[PDB]
RNA sequence: GUUCCACUUUCUUAGACUGAGUUUUAGAGCUAGAAAUAGCAAGUUAAAAUAAGGCUAGUCCGUUAUCAACUUGAAAAAGUG
DNA sequence: CTAATCGCCCTCAGTCTAAGAAAGTGGAACACGGTCGGAG
DNA sequence: CTCCGACCGTGTTCCCTTTGAGGGCGATTAG
C-alpha cells in the first residue's frame, strides 16, 4: 500500500511516506490537553532536526590534564614529606606559609613574607637572588652550607618542571665543542683508512650542521663539501647518526643481517655491541666519538656557553639571558629619553599600548612587542645592535618562555645531582635520601600499564601483584609489569568473526603461515601428455614440494618452481601460474628466521614444540620492551645456549592476522576427524578451499560454526563518526513511530539516501609549506612572507605547493599573475567528482598539459618527472598522485551497507519452511546523483535558505524514484537491493567491448541510460530527437510504471505542500560548567567562586555559567519593608553545576533561593528548544532563560523559489542556447516576482518577526537598489531570508548594508503562551494552556 | 486557405476523382513545412495490390521525393481513419502528425477501435487530429457503397 | 519437398541474400497448392523504402502473379515474427496462414506486444504456425547483431 | 554486497608526557604638595589553584553517548491517538 | 528604579607508543540440471 | 537399451544503438 522515503543527514533526517500513485497521505490526529482543539489534520512528511553529536577527543584531554595536575602535586607532596622532620627544625611554620601564599594577609594565619617571615629578609633575599637561577647556580657551584628552605626551593623548582622524557639514557654534557670533535673524528677516520684521507678543507661544520634546515638537508650540504665521499659511505652513515637519522650500515661491511643504530632508542647499546661482536670492537671507540659528538651538540640551540666555566650551563644561559635583558632596557631608556621622551609615557607606562609596560605587566606576547617596537627602532639612530638582536630573537628575551619545551630531564638531573653533592656533606639526610629524590624526578609511569586504579576506573587495566600502597621507589614490586602490558594490548585486538570468543592468532605466527601456504598451493593445478584433465596436487606431493622447497629456500620463486621442480620432477620446458606474479605470494618467513636463530633446523620440525614455538612468537609479538622480552624467554635459555636467546631477544615482529587458532586447526569434523588444516594437506581428489570447507553443505562446519555466529549498543559499536550514529538512532525511532502511525502494517519498500559525508585546515597548510621549503631550500618565504589565513586562497594555496613554479612546463610563476593562470582538474571532472588538490593543478595554460581528454601526455611526463620527484621527497605532493602519473604513464559504501541491513534485521524477523528469511520489506539505496539530476531535468529546483522544506522534499523525491526504478527493471534488484545478490559479470569483462577503457565511463554510461524512461523526449548529441510514448510499462507484466500526464501534477502537489512537520529536537545542554577564562576580581555577582573559600570579590574567577534547562517556578517571595506576600510565577534557569543539587531535593533549592509556597506539582522541567505558540499563530522556541529563538517557517510558493534559483545561476545551465533564451525571456516577462517575494517577506517579517527598524531597513536598501541588474537583486534576495530563517537570529549583508541581529532579549511573552510537546515525528501533540 | 478543412477538401477532390476512376474515394496528403510533397488515392484494385491504399502511396511519394525513409516533421491528411497496417506505416516513417476524418470503429486503428502510435510498447509517438468533415466523408462513403 | 522445413530453409535462403545486399536479413515466400508464387526479401535501406520489408514484396508479388489482391488459402512462410505493419498486411491480403520461425518478445505482432492477427474485430481469422527452425532462424539473427544472450532469453 | 593476501593515505579509540597562559599573594618605590596635582627610579621572578567537588579513600572519578507527554512499572520495559 | 539595546568576548602548542576501521591500487570466490560418451 | 560417469554455461539495461556561532555581560539609553 504504502512506502516510505528518508534522507538521512549529520543534522537532519527528512522522511515522507508514499503511496502506489505517489500521493501523501493526510490524517487527522487527535490533539491531547486542556486545549480548545481537539485534533489536527496533517500531511504525513516531515523533518527532524537536532544538533551534531561530538567526538570524545576533548573529554581524554582534560581527563588526561587532570591525571597530569593530580601526579604533580603529588610529586611535591612527597619532597614535603620527604623535607618535614628536618624543616621542622630550622622553620616550624615554613610551609604552611607556603601553602597559604594564595591568602590576602586578612586571611593569613602566619606572616605575608612565605620564605622568611620578615621584610628585611625578603628583601635580602630578592636582592640577592633576583631570580631562582641565580640561586641554582649558586647552589651548585659555591661550596659554603646554604639554609635548608634556599636548597629545598631549588629542588622542589627543578622537580615541578621537570623537562620531558624524549630521549633515553643518561648525556655526557661536559664535551662542548664541536670544532675539536669534528677534527678529532676526521682525524681517527684518517689514521684508519691510511688510503684515503678527508681533508679538513675549512668546513664550516658548525654553521651547516646547526642551520635552521631539515636533518636530510643538512646531510646532503654537508656531504657536497665532501669530494668523493658519499652519504651512504662510513662517513656519511656517521654523520647521519649524529644528525638523529636512522641509517642502515649492513652495505658498509658486507653484514647480510640489518644493522641500525639511533642513538635514542634504549636498544642501542646492545645493537652496538653485536655490531662489534660482529665486525670487531676496536671500532668501537669510534662509534663512541660520534656519539660524544652528538652529544656535544644535541642541545647547542639551549646553552649557547662553553662548559667549561661551569656546571649549570642552563641556570648560566638564563642569567646571561637576564643581564642582556637589563643591559639594552637601560640602553633604550636612555635612547627614548634622548631623542622621543614624547613617547616615553607610551612606551613604559600604558598597559594597553603592547609597549615594554604591556610587554611585562600586560597581555602582549614577545611577537607583538616585537611587531610594536620594530618601526620606532628603525625610525632612530644608533640602535645598530638592537635590530641584530631583534632578528635573533634575543631583545629582551625571559627565562620562562613558549621555547622552553626543547630543555631535557637529564640537565635537570644533573643540576639536581650536583647540588645533592654539594650539600651532602653538611646535612645527612641529603645523603640518605638522594636516591629516593632522583627517583622522584626520574620515574615515569608506563604507558603500557595505565591508571594505577584499584577497581573502580573504567579506564584502567592494570592488575596489582599485591595489595601495598603505589610509589615510584616500590613501583617494579608492587605492579605487575607483564600482565599488565598483555592486558594492555589484549583489551584492543580484534576477536575472530567466526569464533567471537577465541582470540586472533599472531600474523607472523606458523601455523597461519602453514594455513596460508597451503590454501595457496591447494588449488594449484598441473596437466600432462598422458592425464585427460588438469588434476589437483596431493598430499604426498606437497609435503614433497614444502619439504624439498618450502624448508630450503627462504623465498620461492616462480622460476625456482619452474626450474627445480617443474622441469626437474615433470620435464616441463614451460608452465603457467595465474593466482601470484612473478613469485609465491606466500612464503614461510618465520620457519627461516628460527632456523637462522636456532641453528636446529630438528627442533623446528619437532611437533611437540609447536605450542611453545607459537608462544614464543607470541612473546615476540606481544612484548617489545627488550627487557620483558627476555624475562618472558628466560624459562628456555636452557634448551640451546645462552646466544640463541640473546638473539631471539632482538627478533621483534608487530601485527595480527585475522583467524583463531581453532578455526585453522581446532575444530574436527565428527566424522572425518580432521581439522581444516588436515583438509589443505590432504583432502584426495577434490583439494577444498578453506571458503569450500566452510560453505560445504555435506561437511559440519558451517553448521557447526552457525551456533554463535541491544539497538544502542549496535549503533554504538560501529565505526564512524557520532554524528551520524545520532542520525541513525533518530532515523530508527523515526521508521517506529512511522510504522506505529500506519496500523503497524510494514512498508512494502524503503528507500534511503545519504548526504555526501567526506565534506564533514590552516595550521596543516602552513606546515606542509614550511617543511617543503625547508627541504626544498627555497627563499620564497623569507622573499615573501605569507600567514596561515591567506593560504585559504587556492590559487596561492597552489603556488606555494609549487614553489612558485610552472607544473607542466618547468618555468617559474608569478605571485602577482594567479588571475591569467588555469586550474586544471588533472583526472577530468567529467569522469571523476573530485574537487580536492589531490586531483587539481595550477599552470599558466591548459594546453601544455597535452591532450584535453585525459592525463598530461607523455611528453609533459617525460619533460617533467625529476621535478615531481623533487616535490615528492619534499613531500609538496602526495604518494597518491605520483602513482597515478606513474601508471598513466604506464596505462554505494559501507556505513549505508550497514543501515541497510540494520533496518533489514529490523523488518524481516521471520523464516520460511525452508529456514530462509522471508524479505517483506526491500531496503533501497540509492545515490544523491539520481535525485540531484531528476531535479535539474525535470526543473525541481532546491534554494536550501527559504527554508527547510527540501530536506522532507528530497525524502519524497527519494522514496518516488526508488519505487519507479525498482517497479521498472526488477532485475537491478541484485544492485539495488540489499541482499539477495547475483554471482556473475566477472566472465563478461572477459570480452571485447565497445567502450570499457573505464569503469568510471562505464558506470557514467549505465546511469546515463537506465533512467531515460522517466523523460518524454530525448536529444541525442546529433541533433537528434528520440520520442517515448506516454505510458511507460514494464513488458513482462505489463503494469504501469509510470505516466506522464499525472503523475508530474502529483510531485507537484506534493512539493507544493504549505504544512510539514518540521520538529527540532529538544535537548538538555551538557558538558563545561561556563568559559574557562578566570576574570580579575570584580563587584558583581555574576562572578563565580573558583573555590570554596574564595570570595570572588576579592579574588575573582568564572563567569557566565550555561544553564542546563529552564523549570516554572510559581511561589511567592518577600516584597517591601513589611515582606508581604506576592505571587510570583517565573523561568529559574537551572545551571548545569546546579543541576544535581536540584534534582536531588527541588524543594530545599528553590527555598534556599528565597522562594516560599512552592507549588511543587506545577514545576514544569523545560529543556532548550521548547516549543511555545502565541496569537495570530506567531511562535517562539525557548534559546535559553533569557533568549527566545524564531519558531516559524515560511512558506514561499514553489513558483517563486524555481524563479529566484534560475535568476540567481545565469553563468551555468550550458548545453543549447535556445533553453538559455527562452529562460531570460522567462526573467524578463516576470521580473514582476521580485517585488512580489519582497511583498511576502514584509507581510511574514510584520505578522511574525516583529521587528519594524530591520523591516525599515530592508525596504529602504532594496529601494535604493531596483536600478541594479537583476541578478545582483536576486542573490542579495536570498541572503534576505536569513531575517526569516527559523532558529537563532543573526546577521547580514543586503547589498553592502550590514543588518546586525535582533536579539529576543526577554521571556515574559512565553510564560503565558501555550506549550506544545511535540513527538519525534511532530504528528502527535499535547498542548498546555499556561493560564494557571 | 491552408487550414485543416482546406487539405481535407483537397482530399475529398482526390477521393472523388479516384472515385470517377472506378475505385475507392480515399485520398492522402502529406506536406511538409506548407509544402505538398506527396498525394494518393486508394487504387488497391486498379493496381492487384493490397497494400496500394492512399496512405502508403503518399508515404512512398513522400519518401522518394525526400531521398530518405524518414519524415520527420511531417503531417498526413486523410480523409478516412488509417487502419493498422496504414498506422504502421506512420509510425515506421516518423511523421510528425496525422489529421484524419470520419471515425471507423471496425478499421480504424487510431482510437476508435485500438490504439497503435502512443502504444507503450513503440519507441515513437505521432500526434492525432479528428474531426475535420466527417459528415461529408461519411456521405460520400454511404454514396459510394 | 514442399514440406515446412524445405519452405522455411528457402526463406532462410532469401534472408542470406538480403545478408548479402547488408541489409536486415529477413525472408517470404508465398505459396499456393505446393506451388510457388511469390519471393521477397528486405531491401528498405538499398531502396529508401520503410515498407520494403520481405513480407510486403513476397505479397505483392504474389498479387501480381495471381491478378487479384485476394489469395485464399495461401501460406505465407517468414524466418523472422512479422511487425504490426507485415500482421496488418497479411490480413488485408486474407491469406490463409502464416509460418514463423523464432519468436521476438520485444516487438513481435503475433501475441507477444498484442494480438492483431487473431484480433476480435477483424473480418478474416489469420492461423499462426511457430517455432519452425527457431534455432537456425535465431542463430542467423544473432550472428548478425553480434549481440548474445538475446536468442537464448527468447527461446527460454 | 560478503570474503582471503599485499601497498599507500586518512580517521577513530585508549595511555604516558612536556612547555606556556590566567587569577591572588611576596618583590619596604622616592621627591614637593594635607588634597587634587606633578616630576624621578626600578619592570625579567617565586608560591598556590587550574573545571565547584564525590566516596568507593584510589598517586581513582567528574565536559563522550542517551533523553516530547501521560499511564503501568526500582533500573529495564510495555501501552495510550 | 525598572527594562531594552550595542558592542565585545570566548585556553593553547607540541612528543611518543598501541590497536582498529575505511578510501584508492592490485591477485583469487559466493553453483547445478540435465547431457553427451561408453557398457554387458 | 537403460545404467554410470565427467562436463558446461547463463545469467544488468540490449533485438540496429549513442557515444565558526550564539549566549553572557558591562555600559548606555529610555520610560
Ligand atoms: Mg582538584
Ligand atoms: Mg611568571
Ligand atoms: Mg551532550
Ligand atoms: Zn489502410
Ligand atoms: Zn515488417
Amino acid at each position: 500500500k504504502y512506502s516510505i522515503g528518508l534522507a538521512i543527514g549529520t543534522n537532519s533526517v527528512g522522511w515522507a511516506v508514499i503511496t502506489d500513485e505517489y500521493k501523501v497521505p493526510s490524517k487527522k490526529f487527535k490533539v491531547l490537553g486542556n486545549t480548545d482543539r481537539h485534533s489536527i489534520k496533517k500531511n504525513l512528511i516531515g523533518a527532524l532536526l537536532f544538533d551534531s553529536g561530538e567526538t570524545a577527543e576533548a573529554t581524554r584531554l582534560k581527563r588526561t590534564a587532570r591525571r597530569r595536575y593530580t601526579r604533580r602535586k603529588n610529586r611535591i607532596c612527597y619532597l614535603q614529606e620527604i623535607f618535614s622532620n628536618e624543616m621542622a627544625k630550622v622553620d616550624d611554620s615554613f610551609f604552611h606559609r607556603l601553602e597559604e601564599s594564595f591568602l590576602v594577609e586578612e586571611d593569613k594565619k602566619h606572616e605575608r613574607h612565605p620564605i622568611f617571615g620578615n621584610i628585611v629578609d625578603e628583601v635580602a633575599y630578592h636582592e640577592k637572588y633576583p631570580t631562582i637561577y641565580h640561586l641554582r647556580k649558586k647552589l651548585v657551584d659555591s661550596t659554603d652550607k646554604a639554609d635548608l628552605r634556599l636548597i629545598y626551593l631549588a629542588l622542589a623548582h627543578m622537580i615541578k618542571f621537570r623537562g620531558h622524557f624524549l630521549i633515553e639514557g643518561d648525556l655526557n654534557p661536559d664535551n662542548s665543542d664541536v670544532d675539536k670533535l669534528f677534527i678529532q673524528l676526521v682525524q681517527t677516520y684518517n689514521q684508519l683508512f691510511e688510503e684515503n684521507p678527508i681533508n679538513a678543507s675549512g668546513v664550516d661544520a658548525k654553521a651547516i650542521l646547526s642551520a635552521r634546515l631539515s636533518k636530510s638537508r643538512r646531510l646532503e650540504n654537508l656531504i657536497a663539501q665532501l669530494p668523493g665521499e658519499k652519504k651512504n659511505g662510513l662517513f656519511g652513515n656517521l654523520i647521519a647518526l649524529s644528525l638523529g637519522l636512522t641509517p642502515n650500515f649492513k652495505s658498509n661491511f658486507d653484514l647480510a643481517e640489518d644493522a641500525k643504530l639511533q642513538l635514542s632508542k634504549d636498544t642501542y647499546d646492545d645493537d652496538l655491541d653485536n655490531l662489534l661482536a660482529q665486525i670487531g670492537d676496536q671500532y668501537a671507540d669510534l662509534f663512541l666519538a660520534a656519539k660524544n659528538l652528538s652529544d656535544a651538540i644535541l642541545l647547542s640551540d639551549i646553552l649557547r656557553v662553553n662548559t667549561e666555566i661551569t656546571k649549570a650551563p642552563l641556570s648560566a644561559s638564563m642569567i646571561k639571558r637576564y643581564d642582556e635583558h637589563h643591559q639594552d632596557l637601560t640602553l633604550l631608556k636612555a635612547l627614548v629619553r634622548q631623542q622621543l621622551p614624547e613617547k616615553y609615557k607610551e612606551i613604559f607606562f600604558d598597559q594597553s599600548k603592547n609597549g615594554y609596560a604591556g610587554y611585562i605587566d600586560g597581555g602582549a606576547s614577545q611577537e607583538e612587542f616585537y611587531k610594536f617596537i620594530k618601526p620606532i627602532l628603525e625610525k632612530m639612530d644608533g640602535t645598530e645592535e638592537l635590530l641584530v638582536k631583534l632578528n635573533r630573537e634575543d631583545l629582551l628575551r625571559k627565562q620562562r618562555t613558549f621555547d622552553n619545551g626543547s630543555i631535557p630531564h637529564q640537565i635537570h638531573l644533573g643540576e639536581l645531582h650536583a647540588i645533592l653533592r654539594r650539600q651532602e656533606d653538611f646535612y645527612p639526610f641529603l645523603k640518605d635520601n638522594r636516591e629516593k629524590i632522583e627517583k622522584i624526578l626520574t620515574f615515569r609511569i608506563p604507558y603500557y600499564v595505565g591508571p594505577l586504579a584499584r577497581g573502580n576506573s573504567r579506564f584502567a587495566w592494570m592488575t596489582r601483584k599485591s595489595e601495598e600502597t603505589i610509589t615510584p621507589w616500590n613501583f617494579e614490586e608492587v605492579v605487575d609489569k607483564g600482565a599488565s602490558a598483555q592486558s594492555f594490548i589484549e583489551r584492543m585486538t580484534n576477536f575472530d568473526k567466526n569464533l567471537p570468543n577465541e582470540k586472533v592468532l599472531p600474523k607472523h605466527s606458523l601455523l597461519y603461515e602453514y594455513f596460508t601456504v597451503y590454501n595457496e598451493l591447494t588449488k594449484v593445478k598441473y596437466v600432462t601428455e598422458g592425464m585427460r584433465k588438469p588434476a589437483f596436487l596431493s598430499g604426498e606431493q606437497k609435503k614433497a614440494i614444502v619439504d624439498l622447497l618450502f624448508k630450503t629456500n627462504r623465498k620461492v620463486t616462480v622460476k625456482q618452481l619452474k626450474e627445480d621442480y617443474f622441469k626437474k620432477i615433470e620435464c616441463f620446458d614451460s608452465v603457467e601460474i595465474s593466482g601470484v606474479e612473478d613469485r609465491f605470494n606466500a612464503s614461510l618467513g618465520t620457519y627461516h628466521d628460527l632456523l637462522k636463530i636456532i641453528k636446529d633446523k630438528d627442533f623446528l620440525d619437532n611437533e611437540e614444540n609447536e605450542d611453545i614455538l607459537e608462544d614464543i612468537v607470541l612473546t615476540l609479538t606481544l612484548f617489545e620492551d627488550r627487557e620483558m622480552i627476555e624475562e618472558r624467554l628466560k624459562t628456555y635459555a636452557h634448551l640451546f645456549d645462552d646466544k640463541v636467546m640473546k638473539q631471539l631477544k632482538r627478533r621483534r615482529y608487530t601485527g595480527w592476522g585475522r583467524l583463531s587458532r581453532k578455526l585453522i586447526n581446532g575444530i574436527r569434523d565428527k566424522q572425518s576427524g580432521k581439522t581444516i588444516l588436515d583438509f589443505l594437506k590432504s583432502d584426495g581428489f577434490a583439494n577444498r578451499n578453506f571458503m569450500q570447507l566452510i560453505h560445504d553443505d555435506s561437511l559440519t562446519f558451517k553448521e557447526d560454526i552457525q551456533k554463535a555466529q541491544s539497538l544502542h549498543e549496535h549503533i554504538a559499536n560501529l565505526a564512524g563518526s557520532p554524528a551520524i550514529k545520532k542520525g541513525i538512532l533518530q532515523t530508527v525511532k523515526v521508521v517506529d513511530e512511522l510504522v506505529k502511525v500506519m496500523g503497524r502494517h510494514k512498508p512494502e519498500n524503503i528507500v534511503i539516501e545519504m548526504a555526501r559525508e567526506n565534506q564533514t585546515n590552516s595550521r596543516e597548510r602552513m606546515k606542509r609549506i614550511e617543511e617543503g621549503i625547508k627541504e626544498l631550500g627555497s627563499q620564497i618565504l623569507k622573499e615573501h612572507p605569507v600567514e596561515n589565513t591567506q593560504l585559504q586562497n587556492e590559487k596561492l594555496y597552489l603556488y606555494y605547493l609549487q614553489n612558485g613554479r610552472d607544473m607542466y612546463v618547468d618555468q617559474e610563476l608569478d605571485i602577482n599573475r594567479l588571475s591569467d593562470y588555469d586550474v586544471d582538474a588533472i583526472v577530468p571532472q567529467s569522469f571523476l567528482k573530485d574537487d580536492s588538490i589531490d586531483n587539481k593543478v595550477l599552470t599558466r595554460s591548459d594546453k601544455n598539459r597535452g591532450k584535453s581528454d585525459n592525463v598530461p601526455s607523455e611528453e609533459v611526463v617525460k619533460k617533467m618527472k625529476n621535478y615531481w620527484r623533487q616535490l615528492l621527497n619534499a613531500k609538496l605532493i602526495t604518494q597518491r598522485k605520483f602513482d597515478n602519473l606513474t601508471k598513466a604513464e604506464r596505462g554505494t559504501r559501507q556505513i549505508t551497507k550497514h543501515v541497510a541491513q540494520i533496518l533489514d534485521s529490523r523488518m524481516n524477523t521471520k523464516y520460511d519452511e525452508n529456514d530462509k528469511l522471508i524479505r517483506e520489506v526491500k531496503v533501497i539505496t540509492l545515490k544523491s546523483k539520481l535525485v540531484s539530476d531528476f531535479r535539474k531535468d525535470f526543473q525541481f529546483y532546491k534554494v536550501r535558505e527559504i527554508n527547510n522544506y527540501h530536506h522532507a522534499h528530497d525524502a519524497y523525491l527519494n522514496a518516488v524514484v526508488g519505487t519507479a526504478l525498482i517497479k521498472k527493471y526488477p532485475k537491478l534488484e541484485s544492485e539495488f537491493v540489499y541482499g539477495d545478490y547475483k554471482v556473475y559479470d566477472v566472465r563478461k569483462m572477459i570480452a571485447k567491448s565497445e567502450q570499457e577503457i573505464g569503469k568510471a565511463t562505464a558506470k557514467y554510461f549505465f546511469y546515463s541510460n537506465i533512467m531515460n524512461f522517466f523523460k518524454t523526449e530525448i536529444t541525442l548529441a546529433n541533433g537528434e530527437i528520440r520520442k517515448r510514448p506516454l505510458i511507460e510499462t514494464n513488458g513482462e507484466t505489463g503494469e504501469i510504471v509510470w505516466d506522464k500526464g499525472r503523475d508530474f501534477a502529483t510531485v507537484r502537489k506534493v512539493l507544493s505542500m504549505p504544512q510539514v512537520n518540521i520538529v527540532k529536537k529538544t535537548e538538555v545542554q551538557t558538558g563545561g560548567f561556563s568559559k574557562e577564562s578566570i576574570l580579575p576580581k570584580r563587584n558583581s555577582d555574576k562572578l563565580i567562586a573558583r573555590k570554596k573559600d574564595w570570595d570572588p570579590k576579592k579574588y575573582g574567577g568564572f563567569d557566565s555559567p550555561t544553564v542546563a534547562y529552564s523549570v516554572l517556578v510559581v511561589a511567592k517571595v518577600e516584597k517591601g519593608k513589611s515582606k508581604k506576600l506576592k505571587s510570583v510565577k517565573e523561568l529559574l534557569g537551572i545551571t548545569i553545576m546546579e543541576r544535581s543539587s536540584f534534582e536531588k531535593n527541588p524543594i530545599d533549592f528553590l527555598e534556599a533561593k528565597g522562594y516560599k509556597e512552592v507549588k511543587k506539582d506545577l514545576i514544569i522541567k523545560l529543556p532548550k528548544y521548547s516549543l511555545f505558540e502565541l496569537e495570530n499563530g506567531r511562535k517562539r522556541m525557548l534559546a535559553s532563560a533569557g533568549e527566545l529563538q524564531k519558531g516559524n517557517e515560511l512558506a514561499l510558493p514553489s513558483k517563486y523559489v524555481n524563479f529566484l534559483y534560475l535568476a540567481s545561476h545565469y553563468e551555468k545551465l550550458k548545453g543549447s542556447p535556445e533553453d538559455n533564451e527562452q529562460k531570460q525571456l522567462f526573467v524578463e516577462q516576470h521580473k514582476h516576482y521580485l517585488d512580489e517575494i519582497i511583498e511576502q517577506i514584509s507581510e511574514f517579517s510584520k505578522r511574525v518577526i516583529l521587528a519594524d527598524a530591520n523591516l525599515d531597513k530592508v525596504l529602504s536598501a532594496y529601494n535604493k537598489h531596483r536600478d541594479k541588474p537583476i541578478r545582483e537583486q536576486a542573490e542579495n534576495i536570498i541572503h534576505l531570508f536569513t531575517l526569516t530563517n527559523l532558529g537563532a537570529p543573526a546577521a547580514f549583508k543586503y547589498f553592502d548594508t550590514t543588518i546586525d541581529r535582533k536579539r529576543y532579549t526577554s521571556t515574559k511573552e512565553v510564560l503565558d503562551a501555550t506549550l506544545i510537546h511535540q513527538s519525534i515525528t511532530g504528528l502527535y501533540e499535547t498542548r498546555i494552556d499556561l493560564s494557571q | 486557405e491552408f487550414s485543416h478543412e482546406y487539405w481535407m477538401r483537397h482530399a475529398l477532390t482526390l477521393a472523388k476523382r479516384a472515385r470517377d476512376e472506378r475505385e475507392v474515394p480515399v485520398g492522402a496528403v502529406l506536406v511538409l513545412n506548407n509544402r505538398v510533397i506527396g498525394e494518393g488515392w486508394n487504387r488497391a484494385i486498379g493496381l492487384h495490390d493490397p497494400t496500394a491504399h492512399a496512405e502508403i502511396m503518399a508515404l512512398r511519394q513522400g519518401g522518394l521525393v525526400m531521398q530518405n525513409y524518414r519524415l520527420i516533421d511531417a503531417t498526413l491528411y486523410v480523409t478516412f481513419e488509417p487502419c493498422v497496417m496504414c498506422a504502421g506505416a506512420m509510425i515506421h516513417s516518423r511523421i510528425g502528425r496525422v489529421v484524419f476524418g470520419v471515425r471507423n470503429s471496425k478499421r480504424g486503428a487510431a482510437g476508435s477501435l485500438m490504439n497503435v502510435l502512443n502504444y507503450p510498447g513503440m519507441n515513437h509517438r505521432v500526434e492525432i487530429t479528428e474531426g475535420i468533415l466527417a459528415d461529408e466523408c461519411a456521405a460520400l462513403l454511404c454514396d459510394f457503397y
